[PDB]
């Protein structure tokens, strides 16, 4: 009985931390920013693969639902 | 397995445990 006290919260924290540009969605720019900050100098292509893996909206930004989905998918949360 | 290799990046961003 997690309910309130659920992985959803942690996902949402990660979503916010990722969404540096505060689009309410995680963009390629956000992913690059995150990656660079961690040290991961990821390419356009690498990022677009990640994008495409999560994106089912065809807008190029990972929305909360998509993020939740892939976070579950990958056992990230 | 591209799927795995790509998922590994999402994994790595958050699981960036120092390394």
């Amino acid at each position: 009985g997690s309910g309130e006290r659920d992985s959803r919260e942690e996902i949402l924290k990660a979503f916010r931390l990722f969404d540096d540009d505060n689009s309410g969605t995680i963009t390629i720019k956000d992913l690059r920013r995150v990656a660079k900050e961690l040290g991961e100098n990821l390419t356009e292509e690498e990022l677009q693969e990640m994008i495409a893996e999560a994106d089912r909206n065809d807008d190029n930004e990972i929305d909360e639902d998509e993020f939740i989905r892939i976070m579950k998918k990958t056992s990230l949360f | 397995k591209k799927r795995e290799l790509i998922e590994s990046k999402w994994h790595r961003l958050l699981f960036h445990d120092k390394k």
